[PDB]
RNA sequence: CAUCGGUUCUGGCGGGGGGAUAAAGGCCCAGGGAAUGUGGCUCCUCCGGGAGUGUUAUAGCCCUGGGUGUAAUACCCUCGC
RNA sequence: AACGCGACGAUACUACCCGCACGUUGUAGACGUAUAAGAAUAGGCUCCGGCCUCGUAUCCUAGCAGGCGAUUCCUCCGCCGGCCUCGAAGUGGCCGUCGGUAAUUCGCGUAUUGCAAUUUAGACACGCGCGGGAUCAAAUCCUUUGCAGACGACUUAGAUGUG
């Protein structure tokens, strides 16, 4: 008896569930009030990442990766606290490609006029590059 | 040689005059700039001016392309949609027409 | 029925205003006609209405009775 | 259905030439007569993938037909032409037989 | 009485269509189609081979 | 009210293979394979144990619970199909006029066809088409018996259903006349 | 093997269980603790 | 918001009133907008509400002479789409006559929309604006069922250019792969220097 | 019905040579503001205690601010609501962090099920459930089951409605 | 275009006051308690995890009182730039 | 469909085609008006390593509206020719010639439009010119016909003939 199952597979969430806000900060999941609302708490020390214990309703959030292991249903601030800097949930998050796209997402928000006239001819040379290479393989094959 | 652009405006569209079901105002317009989206992008446009540029049949002063000047008064509604105000109401057959919105005057 | 393939005229809920008119008229004076009706009515009315109590599926009624006898007898103890 | 391109022969009679022209004794009757060019050149390659393209574009094949009216009774010299649809076979069947 | 689009009668009229007519069908315009017959048989853009192109619109004018 | 998770279970035998791919079931035994398109339910398949199959749903409601036991049944409704099959055995009786039946299989086709003649003294030839994958004997132990056997009970059970309803009676007393083509007993091949 | 007679003849269904989409919230120790405090308050 | 050319829209997944309502807002408005593949549209509830509401619609017709006045009933899945956008704009006036000038409608997609991009409107997407659950149907199933003529050359039509979509893909996942390759293979050539530049900059 | 808050509020009859001293008058009023909390203390009051505005006075109107505003709690509420019937009673169960959303929870319920506006509810007791085994409705015992943990099939992705046209079909699976 | 006056729309910033001198909450102090029972112990197994015991252990939570504390912040009112 | 479309034949002129030479010519409105998988949405994509909220992306993007001369590079673009290819309302691929071309760096010029005034700049269609290449057609009235007919309209015939 083998058995092929291909569906999909969502992640839960759960307590120990790190969520992604809108505003770019995080939390994690303390308890779930209904199908709609949970209860979470960010204690990051980093103020970018940081969230304020409170609701958070789950169409206003985004699953991470990221589950903090045993964390106990209805953990004070405290606690949490221990949990998110003993797991180093920071770091991972940092890790994950959401960060990444978020970070060049700042990047290139923050660029100036000389920044961008810098980036266009910086680009310019390394397509020149790139063009050398991509003839060279295509003369190959 | 060089293969940039050499536009420093805004594209916009106009949509109509400021109305309400049946009666219209023709001295007021509304115009649609593109990229703005919300009441915090149209405060930026505040004051600026724009250009409604046309063509005519006969030559005058060398050209047979008038222009039209008027300025951004005030966002309307919610979408970013402004209110322009123009030395002369804009043509009740332009509406959809392209208008040119300029940086100046300049607040940077 | 065959209503899919051949369909009967339209019912229309485009209403006309003299039927509007109408409508509102009699469902006034309905509404009249019943007060005038309240008021010679003979049929008996009871001073206290029947109050319908505590429900059962209400974890604390047990105890809600509790303060209720408490109470009562406080003030029986009072008076 | 969207006629693509037809193709006639290289020798049309003087009573189907009648049937494009209303004044045909005043005429030149200079009908088809830069057509029949197009067998003799190039060894007709041009009839060659106007038959092609019929070949492998096409799935309606009908031949172009005209009465010999002059066999008739008739006063009438101007012949009748109609489209006439081949049945059967496949395309290339149908482009060869005609 | 039984129409003519009746679903019998055109059950009927196929089983005759495919059991009786038929094969006299056939037979008739394989004869015709052999006396056809008889009278019938009585660089590829420099040649024609490669199908070049021969010597209101549907998008907006750009 | 809006149920948060609901589950259902169905084993599956040794001998049996199991594949799911986008709600598209395709069951394997060693009488053949048999194939069923699921996607118009919302349900999740998952294995939760070694020769079991789990279906569950999310936050759905309590028509959309109640779904998955029809899930279930049809899958289960497979797995017995390709493993022990179904079998239908008709009787067809009479009175006066013996029924003629004549069985045979279409080359072309693949499937088979049941020709009925001398139904009630009638000069028509009925012929019924069988579903592919539906095999039709003439039963040799007992009387009158037809034999449809196949892995799909679906099709097996429509094509009685076809036998069946192309020999009624029509415009007689039905107390009076009896004759027609039944089905006896329904059960599995092995 | 089967020993009962299904009424329909569909032999080969399975032995279905009850419709409970409720099942499992509350225990049984704790549903007669509360019928006892119920039967005790009515 | 932005301004474009003429605006390519596939049909396939869309519902018919909001795709119709933001299609005639933005002729309104000023943009060209060409919509293909009228034949897979949907309609929200079960198909025979859709063809009930198209043999009511069948049922009107001018009295006293059929050619003149009437409901023309145009039975193609493009004119249903052009019927439901020409109930949403004052076609009456020289402004709305122009605004309907800005519109095509298909069934399938002909050349030269084969080779150009074909965007959608996440307003008006069945998947993401039905509930699961719900029924829905096909205007060009409708358009079968009331007489359109052309639903087996528009599948056989589709199919081809489907392969030919199919070879296109194909070129374009080698031409991926070989700029892949390129980039790992220039990414040495490049000068440091200019790599962590680039890369504070964000590219 | 609205952003609520609890208030606190005592009054009591006007003072005479034959009653120096009158009873004091409590109640808890959930509304929008104090002007609206008063109101619905003397229509109460004039309802059972047969005190009106024009012979009482408000001796005190206080805001009951939640304990634990960041606690998950189980309420149960029960209420008298007014149909062509007749009054009925009902208890419901709600599970927010405060009384006063708990409240506004059971405003828009009644509201979406019953068709009841706020004038013709009473709120007769709101409590906490203090044990999860004083839960009674299945809607919130599946809630505070052991180790509840669900996946979102089918999250439709958010999409700003001021961008038009999308190059891409979306996905509904994060 | 600059500097003004009248009317008006809109954005930001710095303070003051009130309430349970917000309620929370963080970190400490002293008590009490329970389970959707952590660790530990016992018994089952598909060895994946279940069932039982009970009060912090190798997670924590709830309630009461006290300190930081005239804490912060929300809401309302208000003085200006 | 008399304001829907297709194929073909012959097309006299001021008609047709090619080149450039421009419009007090027009158009519901150029200003980078750049970007083809299909499919599913309780599942997909891949280079097979992994990846998927997200087009906030990719390409292109500097120089008198973009000159002249180098240093330097073999990158990008365009017109033609060949071979193929593309019929849903037909057009792209490869190869070759020719021309242009900052990926790096530099030298001479920009002023005076005076503190802003559309940045007159694109595409299609049309017209007038030359300089060339190609071709010498029909319809209607009229007479006649009666397969037709109120009148028009229609079927015919009228050039040497089976008139």
């Amino acid at each position: 008896a083998e058995i092929n199952v291909e569906a999909t597979s969502w992640r839960r969430v759960e307590v120990g569930r790190v969520l992604k806000l809108e505003n770019g900060s995080l939390a994690a999941i303390v308890e779930i009030i209904d199908h709609k609302r949970v209860l979470a708490d960010g204690p990051s020390s980093d103020p970018k990442l940081a969230t304020p214990r409170g609701i958070v309703p789950l169409s206003r959030a985004l699953l991470t990766p990221i589950v903090i292991p045993k964390l106990p249903r209805g953990a004070r601030t405290g606690a949490v606290k221990k949990a998110w800097e003993a797991y180093g949930v920071d770091a991972k998050w940092k890790e994950t490609n959401w960060a990444k796209k978020q970070l060049q997402q700042e990047r290139r928000q923050s660029l100036t006029d000389f920044d961008r006239f810098k980036v266009m001819r910086l680009k310019k040379q390394r397509r020149f590059e790139e063009r050398k290479a991509l003839a060279k393989i295509k003369a190959a094959a | 040689p060089s293969e940039a652009g050499h536009r420093l405006y805004v594209k916009g569209r106009h949509l109509s005059y400021q109305r309400g079901r049946r009666n219209t105002h023709p001295k007021t317009s509304l115009i649609k700039i593109e990229g703005v989206d919300d009441t915090a992008a149209a405060n930026f446009y505040l004051g600026k001016r724009v250009a409604y540029v046309y063509r005519a049949q006969k030559e005058v002063r060398g050209t047979k392309i008038r222009v039209i000047w008027g300025k951004i008064t005030r966002p309307h509604g919610n979408s970013g949609v402004v209110r322009a105000k123009f030395t002369h109401p804009l043509p009740a057959r332009s509406f959809g027409a392209s208008v040119r919105i300029m940086l100046y005057p300049s607040s940077i | 029925a065959g209503t899919i393939n051949k369909p009967k005229k339209p019912t229309s809920k485009r209403k006309t205003t003299r039927l509007r008119a109408k409508i509102s008229k009699r469902a006034a004076e309905k509404k009249r006609k019943e007060r005038k009706l309240a008021r010679k009515n003979p049929e008996w009315r009871s001073k206290l209405k029947k109050d319908p109590g505590i429900p059962n599926l209400f974890p604390y009624k047990e105890r809600l009775l509790q303060q209720i006898e408490e109470e009562r007898i406080r003030r029986k103890e009072e008076l | 259905l969207r006629s693509l391109t037809t193709v006639w022969a290289e020798h049309l009679s003087d009573e189907v030439k009648r049937r494009f022209y209303k004044n045909w004794y005043k005429s030149k009757k200079k009908a088809f007569t830069k057509y029949a060019k197009k067998y003799a050149e190039n060894n007709g390659a041009s009839i060659t993938r106007e038959l092609e393209r019929i070949k492998k574009y096409c799935t309606v094949v009908r031949v172009l037909a005209h009465t010999q009216i002059r066999k008739t009774p008739l006063k009438q010299k101007k012949a009748h032409l109609m489209e006439i649809q081949i049945n059967g076979g496949s395309v290339a069947d149908k482009v060869e037989f005609g | 009485a039984k129409s003519a689009r009746a679903s019998r009668i055109k059950e009927n009229h196929q089983r005759f269509k495919k059991n009786i007519a038929g094969p006299v069908e056939a037979a008739r315009l394989e004869r015709l189609s052999a006396k056809l017959m008889a009278i019938a048989q009585a660089s590829g853009v420099k040649s024609g081979k490669s199908i070049g192109r021969k010597d209101s619109s549907i998008v907006f004018p750009m | 009210m809006r149920y948060i998770h609901s589950e259902e279970t169905i084993p599956v035998p040794e001998n049996v293979k199991v594949s799911i791919k986008s709600r598209l079931v395709t069951v394997e035994g060693p009488r053949g394979k048999l194939q069923k398109d699921l996607s118009h339910i919302a349900v999740n398949f998952s294995v939760v144990k070694k020769g079991v199959i789990g279906l569950e749903i999310h936050h759905g409601s309590r028509k959309d619970v109640a779904a998955l036991r029809t899930v279930r049944t049809i899958i289960n409704n497979m797995i017995i199909g390709v493993t022990k099959g179904f079998k239908y055995k008709m009787r067809y009786v009479y009175a006066h006029f013996p029924i003629n039946v004549n069985v045979e299989k279409n080359a072309e086709t693949g499937c088979y066809e049941v020709e009925i003649r001398n139904f009630i003294g009638e000069k028509i030839v009925r012929k019924v088409v069988m579903a592919p994958g539906v095999e039709v004997e003439i039963s040799k132990a007992q009387k009158d018996e037809l034999i449809l056997s196949g892995n799909s009970l679906e099709a097996v059970s429509q094509s009685a259903a076809d036998i069946q309803q192309i020999c009624k009676v029509r415009n007689k007393d039905i107390r009076k006349f009896l004759d027609g083509i039944y089905v006896s007993e329904k059960g599995n091949i092995v | 093997k089967n020993l009962g007679m299904r009424k329909n003849g569909q032999v080969w269904l399975p032995a279905k269980k009850a419709f409970r989409p409720t099942k499992g919230l509350t225990s049984w120790e704790l549903r007669v603790k509360k019928r006892q405090e119920q039967a005790a308050m009515k | 918001s932005s301004f474009e050319s003429v605006v390519v829209i596939d049909g396939k997944g869309h519902l018919l009133g909001r795709l119709a309502s933001i299609v005639a807002k933005q002729l309104l408005s000023g943009q060209k907008i060409v919509v293909v593949r009228c034949e897979a549209l949907n309609i929200s509830g079960e198909f025979f509400r859709a063809k009930l509401k198209y043999h009511a619609y069948l049922r009107k017709m001018t009295r006293y002479n059929p050619t003149r006045g009437g409901p023309f009933h145009f039975r193609a899945p493009s004119r249903i789409f052009y019927k439901a956008v020409r109930g949403m704009i004052p076609h009456k006036t020289a402004r709305g006559a122009a605004a309907l000038e800005r519109l095509k409608v298909f069934e399938g997609v002909p050349p030269p929309y084969d080779k150009k991009k074909k965007m959608v409107v996440p307003q008006a997407l069945r998947v993401l604006r039905l509930q699961p659950g719900r029924k829905y149907c096909t205007v060009g199933r409708l358009s079968h069922e009331v007489g359109w003529k052309y639903q087996d050359v528009v599948a056989r039509l589709e199919e081809r250019r489907k392969a030919k979509g199919a070879a296109y893909y194909e070129r374009k996942k080698l031409a991926a792969r070989q700029l892949s390759e390129a980039k790992k293979a220039a990414a040495a050539k490049v000068d440091p220097k200019v790599s962590e530049a680039l890369a504070a900059y964000g590219y | 019905m609205g952003r609520l808050q609890e208030y606190q509020v005592i009054g009591r009859h006007l003072p005479t040579e034959a009653n120096p001293n009158p009873a004091l008058y409590r109640m808890r009023i959930f509304a929008p503001n104090e002007v609206v909390a008063k109101s619905r203390f003397w229509y109460f009051l004039r309802g059972l205690k047969k005190v009106k505005k024009a012979t009482g006075e408000i001796v005190s109107v206080n805001v009951i601010s939640e304990k634990h505003p960041l606690k998950v709690k189980n309420f149960g509420i029960w209420l008298r609501y007014d149909s062509r019937s007749g009054t009925h009673n009902m208890y419901k169960e709600y599970r927010e962090t405060s009384r006063v959303a708990a409240v506004e929870a059971m405003y828009a319920d009644m509201a979406a099920r019953h068709r009841a506006r706020f004038r013709s509810i009473h709120i007769l007791k709101v409590v906490e459930l203090e044990k999860t085994e004083d839960v009674k409705r299945p809607y919130i015992k599946q809630l505070v089951a052991k180790n509840l943990s669900f996946p979102l099939p089918h999250r439709v992705p958010k999409i700003s409605t001021k961008k038009i046209f999308s190059a891409k079909r979306p996905s509904t699976f994060s």
